DNA sequence: GATCGATCGATAAAGTTTTTTTT
DNA sequence: ATCGATCGATC
């Protein structure tokens, strides 16, 4: 067990001790859980007075033989009839998608296209696996880019506080993002194990990494396979193993040539390989133009921050991750194909060309949008938010 | 249409098991026909018909 | 690119050190054309060879006996015609003229395995005649160099004459020099025109831009 | 002489066309599939590598 | 002096991701 | 923990 690296004041790296448990609580702790344990303290082994020549060698391995491993949250969220009925009463209004948007980040103005996109992504959409067939990309993977110091990196880390067991990395240039590279450490003298780097934690969770263009070539081939394919398989020095992972990235990058996002090609703009650009959908370009009422309003909201709520918000999504999935309305599927074929003929006569897989977005956004409604019917109103959200991402 | 059901019933074709033509490929593999002489009397100038248009 | 690019110098296609061109005695290309009397005939070959002494090792023991037993001598009867070729040749110098004997020996060593033959050189000169049919139209050629350097010399002198200082900026030299004559290329003569003239007390390099020229 | 001609494709759809080729390759006899990573060109042919404690 | 029995001492372990200049 | 070698005691 490491140290929780926030209440340990920085004068040292995190230390560690270890614990031997028994049969009742095995396979209970995933790597990356805020665990709480309590047991006896115990030394064992012989040391210092063994037969000869044990000079300056410690001989008391500190161990813990313990019980009652407790997870904490700072899956266990119990709720009575009262609070479960309030969210039924808070499923009633025709505005709750708009109230939940601005009730998320109470420090930054605007970007309601962005502020709806995060909550739409974080709750996530379903993947109906094909019987004797390849399932499709039931995850969702959004991307941002912006001219610098426009809070493009601010909102990426407060999703980690309400993560619901989604611990992300920071994107450091190392191989191990989704692999092991045969790290075994002999597994107590003679056993070889494939200890997972960062995909045993991302399963049914979210990750976020920074500085996409500011990497070497190793991660570029690494995010190639693990996006088009749900899993990874490797025999580094051992055996092939197809371990699965349901994950979804959150990206961030910066344009290189300063303030050039208007005078040049809007595409080919950062020239990281467009296989990833094709495998992502939403490429928001954050604008920061000068409006004299905008910055004036900005100047006070940075002053009133030196002093409908969060735990109700996280309970809502982690209850709405376990309910029904409609997928079906024979006329809501009719309006969207009219809503695509026009811009399928208005893709080259505009800025961005689209592809056929973009149609699978247009169901998937509205699929989770009905999950906000908590209803077993695909409605009609979902095919209007999915339209104009793309219309801002494309115009 | 593929998301309403969990199948692809389309294109009005009676689907065939892949073992059938797998045998027919193996059944064709027990034939190996030998060419006649009428073919190369005509394809010799078909190459000539393929000659000047690329050289045009 | 695609071919052996005729009505061009064929040497500039194959990017190659011009020393090692001299490290081959005779070269030959192949030919290609529409060629309606021959490609029709070549189709008749592949029309056949598909439907329905020429040994394989018996000739190999025939040569691998002979290539170490017979070491033939040369008589005067070859050297009289041999000097007649070179006195007509000068109407390269010696490298082409040396190794022809190294192949004229082997043709005599092939059949008449005692001595040289006085007339098998008369088709040995035919094979290397085919080598010098391939360079009628750098590597071994100086016409282009002569046409270029003289032209380069005029303009530089005029530019030097034109100013109190030696200010020849980049925006000037892309203008008038390019305008001059359209016999030289547009941009593939704007780099190498100064590096040979760097060593001859004329100019200096200060990036893709300003420069500094010769004073007197 | 040569047999067994080789046909190549090109083009950039958004359909992820591996299902349009390699689904045939997963039912065709003796049709093995590969990708970019893993088996390189030296890893295409055979090689000598590390093995377990048995015959390396 | 030789042979047998008992006691004491010595003998067995394993590797293959980060980082440097360099082409 | 097991095997081998050396030393001591007994016949
Ligand atoms: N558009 C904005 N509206 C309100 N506050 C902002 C905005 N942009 C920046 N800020 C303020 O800036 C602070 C931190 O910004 P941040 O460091 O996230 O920029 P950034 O996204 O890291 O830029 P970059 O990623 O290019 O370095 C926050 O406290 C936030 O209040």
């Amino acid at each position: 067990v490491q140290e929780m690296p926030e209440m340990a004041p920085a004068g040292q790296l995190p230390r560690s001790i270890d614990v031997i448990l028994d049969d009742d609580l095995v396979d209970k702790t995933k790597p990356g859980d805020r665990v709480n344990v309590v047991g006896v303290f115990k030394s064992l082994g012989a040391g210092g007075m063994n037969q000869s020549n044990s000079n300056t060698l410690i001989g008391f391995k500190t161990l813990i033989l313990g019980n009652t491993v407790y997870p904490l949250h700072a899956a266990r969220q119990m709720l009575t009839d009262f609070d479960i009925r309030n969210i039924n009463k808070l499923s009633k209004k025709k505005d709750i998608f708009d109230i939940l948007s601005q009730s998320l980040a109470p420090s930054i103005y605007g970007h309601d296209h962005i502020k709806k996109a995060i909550l739409l992504m974080l709750m996530g959409g379903v993947e109906k696996n094909l019987e004797n067939g390849s399932h499709l990309r039931g995850d969702i993977n959004i991307l941002m880019v912006g001219d610098p110091s426009t809070a493009k990196s601010q909102l990426l880390r407060f999703v980690l506080n309400t993560a619901s067991l989604a611990i992300a990395t920071t994107g450091r240039g190392s191989s191990g993002v989704g692999l092991t590279a045969a790290v075994t450490t002999d597994r107590e003298t003679g056993e070889r194990r494939l200890e997972a780097g960062a995909m045993v934690l991302a399963d049914r969770g979210v990750v976020c990494i920074d500085e996409f263009d500011k990497m070497t070539d190793v991660d570029r081939v690494a995010i190639h396979e693990v996006m088009e394919q749900q899993t990874v398989t490797i025999a580094k020095a051992g055996i092939h193993t197809t371990l699965n992972a349901r994950c979804s990235v959150i990206a961030a990058a910066n344009p290189v040539f300063g303030q050039y996002d208007v005078n040049r090609d809007p595409h080919q703009n950062i020239a990281l390989p467009d296989s990833l650009l094709s495998r992502f959908d939403l490429l928001f370009v954050v604008t920061d133009d000068i409006n004299e009422i905008r910055d004036r309003s900005i100047s006070e909201h940075v002053l009133r921050t030196h002093r409908v709520t969060i735990p109700f918000l996280r309970k809502y999504v982690q209850y709405a991750k376990e309910r029904v999935i409609p997928q079906l309305t024979q006329e809501a599927i009719n309006v969207i194909v009219k809503n695509y074929t026009d811009l399928r003929n208005d893709d080259n006569t505009k800025k961005s060309p689209i592809t056929a897989r973009t149609l699978e977005t247009l169901i998937r956004l509205a699929t989770a949008h009905a999950k906000v409604r908590l209803s077993k019917t695909v409605n009609k109103v979902d095919a209007k938010v999915a339209a104009n959200l793309l219309r801002f991402a494309l115009l | 249409y593929v998301h309403m059901h969990n199948k692809q019933p389309d294109l009005d074709f009676t689907p065939v098991e892949p073992s059938k033509m797998r045998e027919y490929i193996a059944y064709a593999k027990t034939k190996r026909p030998v060419m006649s002489e009428a073919v190369n009397d005509y394809v010799v100038q078909a190459y000539i018909r393929l000659r000047q248009d690329s050289k045009r | 690119g695609s071919r052996y690019n005729p009505n061009l110098p064929v040497t500039e296609n194959i990017d190659l050190p011009p020393p090692l061109l001299s490290r081959f005695d005779l070269v030959y290309l192949v030919l290609d054309k529409v060629d309606e009397k021959n490609d029709r005939e070549l189709a008749k070959h592949l029309t056949n060879l598909y439907l329905e002494v020429l040994p394989v090792e018996f000739l190999t023991m025939y040569i691998s006996y002979a290539k170490e037993h017979i070491h033939p001598i040369i008589t005067e009867a070859a050297k009289t015609e041999l000097v007649r070729a070179y006195v007509g040749m000068r109407k390269a110098t010696t490298r082409q003229l040396e190794s022809m004997i190294r192949l004229a020996e082997a043709h005599a060593k092939m059949k008449l395995k005692n001595v040289v033959e006085l007339e098998d050189v008369q088709e040995a000169v035919r094979l290397i005649r085919s080598a010098i049919k391939d360079y009628a139209t750098q590597t071994g050629k100086s016409v282009i160099q002569r046409k270029l350097q003289e032209d380069l010399s005029r303009e530089i002198m005029n530019v030097l004459k034109d100013q109190a200082s030696d200010s020849m900026s980049f925006n000037e030299l892309i203008k008038q020099i390019n305008e001059h004559s359209q016999d030289r290329v547009e941009s593939s003569d704007i780099q190498e025109a100064l590096s040979r003239l760097q060593q001859e007390d004329k100019v200096i390099v200060l990036g893709e831009g300003v420069r500094r020229s010769v004073r007197l | 002489i040569r047999g067994d001609i080789n046909v190549c494709l090109m083009g950039d759809p958004g359909v992820a066309k591996s299902q349009l080729l390699k689904a045939i390759c997963k039912i065709s006899p003796r049709g093995v599939y590969t990708t970019g990573k893993g088996s390189s060109g030296v890893g295409l042919t055979a090689a000598v590598m590390k093995d377990p404690v048995t015959d390396e």
